[PDB]
RNA sequence: GCUAAAACUAUGUGCCGAAGCUGCGGAUGUAUACUUUGUAUACGUGGUAGGGGAGCGUUCUGUAAGCCGAUGAAGGUGUGU
RNA sequence: GUGAGGGGAGUGAAAUAGAUCCUGAAACCGCAUGCAUACAAGCAGUGGGAGCACCUUCGUGGUGUGACUGCGUACCUUUUG
């Protein structure tokens, strides 16, 4: 059985036992999150198509903690015109893991 | 306090000599703030 | 546990030289003391001296037997270069170089 | 006093630049007048490569879901005009995945968006 | 990451004949080409062959519309000063109807080493007969 | 490659399409509010010649008869952060 | 070869401290191991991505390599360019 879920600006397709990074959230770790809006449930043949989303659906995930991503280098130069420029990023992340879903 | 090495001056009282052509970064870099060619961009280049 | 035997400073050519240390590189020491025997190179002789005073070496110093002894190891290394100056006409010079190598060679069982 | 000796921290900063150079060809990461070109042209690849994918994985997204929705007998263009009327808010990355490992689901979606046509 | 590419290992080709008795060249080479590259199965992937392999039978009784029979010229280049050879869909349809199928087919195909693999799964036969019963092709009408 | 077009004319439904707009997360300049003073709101942040602001590293002087160092300093070569 | 050079032994805290002898970077030149490469056309990378070898806390892990694929004509000066 599986669910799609939304979060931080983006859909996910989530099993039971999954572990996933997501948009940083302000929840802290070991938390409860509860996902309300599920778009579509699949278990084996019974297929539920949520039209904004399925009612009555739950996916309850626990938040793991926070990270940030790999360093990016950014780089901007513009041959013959003495112009140069650079800098880095680390892009912050939530970690879940989805611990239940219901119809 | 009332140490060799706990005393400073007011703000604003010191600030850094400009150096010119020591890169891109600084933004007086390469020419210096002189220009492009002609007379005021040479060594002694100001008319009397 | 493979000796060693180094000779340095001999007057040849690294490049000159691996022709004929790639002719033996892997070989028993038999065979490659016999092609050393029939080759008409000059690196041959050097690489003769040295492979022999390898082969002296395993037996005085460490016990071991000629008979079951292979070319384990071998390679050559540039080395000091002499500088010299050749005329040439109409009054310019050149530069010339008179390239040294070293060999090494180490035999194991 | 005042005299600076320059070696040990020109040596940092061309060592960094020979091992940010790392795996490129020849020169390309042996001379650091090369080296340096090569770095900075490989940033700005970067910089407008991180733009081209998502570019890139939405039509491979539209693909599979075209070629899913031609297996059920419709076309892409009229399926997402079908879901859309249909009020259904999955996205391409999440269709195509399901088109891709699930036939029963993506016919199912397929099914409502024909009869929201309908 | 969540959206995976096929495995070339794990990709099936099955095998499919086409009589090109009554069709159009360009119309018939379209299909001939998507289904070369795979685009129909939803495993689609740019930089793997997923496609299924085509065999043509009756190659020679391909159509064209106009004039196009005696109009339509073919090309090619000796790299000798002045070699250029020159001649028509009258004559090269009765010479090599190979030719025909193989240029139509080799211009919608990508052009590399992974375009030259597709096109390789293409057999094109003059008569009706062909030497793959022991592939146990499938009929397809495209 | 294309001919009741994959051409041209007219009409109508959909769709694709950019670093444009929207969604989610983060940084920064100005102005306005708090004086619970670095927390919010609003608008901005392509750039050559130039102007303005803020910083990182290197050698020496005092702090230093201090602090580290043969249980290993400077320098060299890798790894992690 | 009573050569040059080296291998043992011995001295020395240390002998890749052995006499053009403190440390010992780079260009440049060898050897060994892993992977790739002889049907394919271009500033040599970048965004994807199968397979292989080793390590492995046996994984949505780490380190090497990179079949196939979208995009892509170096840098600095001087110029309307
Ligand atoms: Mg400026
Ligand atoms: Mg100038
Ligand atoms: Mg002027
Ligand atoms: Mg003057
Ligand atoms: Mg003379
Ligand atoms: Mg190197
Ligand atoms: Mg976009
Ligand atoms: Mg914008
Ligand atoms: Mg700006
Ligand atoms: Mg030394
Ligand atoms: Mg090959
Ligand atoms: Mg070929
Ligand atoms: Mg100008
Ligand atoms: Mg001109």
């Amino acid at each position: 059985m599986y669910a799609v879920i939304q979060s931080g600006g983006k859909q996910h397709r989530v099993v039971e036992g999954e572990t996933l990074k997501v948009e940083l959230l302000k929840a802290e770790s070991g938390a409860t999150i509860t996902f309300d809006d599920v778009l579509m449930v699949v278990n084996g043949d019974n297929i539920q198509i949520g039209a904004p989303v399925v009612a009555g659906a739950k996916v309850t995930a626990e938040v793991i903690g926070h990270g940030r991503h790999d360093k990016i280098r950014i780089i901007k130069m513009r041959r013959r015109k003495h112009y140069r420029k650079q800098q880095g990023h680390r892009q912050w992340f939530t970690e879940l893991k989805i611990t239940g879903i219901s119809g | 306090t009332l140490r060799l090495n706990e005393l400073a001056p007011a703000e604003g009282a010191k600030r850094e000599h400009r150096r010119l052509g020591r890169g891109i970064g600084s933004g007086v870099g390469k020419t210096g703030g002189r220009g492009i060619k002609g007379q005021k961009s040479r060594k002694s280049g100001g008319v009397r | 546990m493979e000796v060693t035997a180094k000779l340095r400073g001999a007057a040849i050519s690294a490049q000159k030289a691996r022709l004929v240390a790639d002719l033996i590189r892997g070989k028993s020491v038999a065979h490659a003391l016999n092609i050393l025997n029939f080759s008409n190179k000059k690196a041959a002789v050097l690489v003769k001296k040295a492979l022999e005073s390898a082969i002296a070496n395993a037996e005085h110093n460490n016990s071991l037997d000629v008979d079951d002894l292979k070319v384990s190891t071998i390679y050559v290394d540039e080395g000091m270069s002499l500088k010299r100056i050749m005329p040439r006409a109409k009054g310019r010079a050149d530069r010339i170089t008179k390239r040294t190598c070293h060999i090494t060679v180490k035999v194991g069982v | 006093m005042a005299r600076v000796k320059r070696g040990v921290v020109a040596h940092r900063r061309h060592k960094k630049i020979l091992a940010r150079a790392k795996g490129y060809y020849g020169a390309r990461s042996r001379v650091y007048r090369v080296a340096f070109q090569a770095v900075i042209k490989a940033g700005q690849y970067a910089y407008r490569d991180r733009r081209q994918k998502k570019r890139q994985f939405r039509a491979l997204w539209i693909a599979r879901i075209n070629a899913g929705a031609r297996q059920n007998g419709l076309s892409y263009s009229r399926m997402i005009d079908g879901l859309k009327k249909a009020q259904v808010i999955i996205d391409r990355r999440v269709l195509a995945d399901i088109a891709m490992h699930d036939a029963v689901a993506f016919a199912a979606l397929a099914e409502k968006a024909k009869g929201a046509l309908a | 990451m969540k959206t995976l590419s096929a495995k070339p290992a794990e990709v099936q080709h099955d095998w499919f004949v086409v009589d090109a008795t009554g069709k159009t060249l360009g119309r018939l080479a379209t299909e001939i080409a998507r289904r070369l590259r795979g685009k129909h199965k939803t495993s689609y992937t740019p930089h793997v062959d997923t496609g299924d392999y085509i065999i043509v039978i009756n190659a020679e009784q391909v159509q064209v519309t106009g004039n196009k029979a005696l109009d339509k010229k073919y090309y090619r280049h000796t790299e000798f000063p002045g070699g250029l050879k020159e001649t028509n869909f009258e004559k090269l349809v009765a010479h090599k109807p190979e030719e025909i199928f193989e240029r139509a087919v080799k211009g919608m195909l990508p052009k590399g080493p992974l375009g030259y693999a597709m096109i390789k799964k293409m057999k094109v036969y003059a008569g009706s007969e062909h030497p793959h019963a022991a592939q146990q092709p499938q009929v397809l009408d495209i």
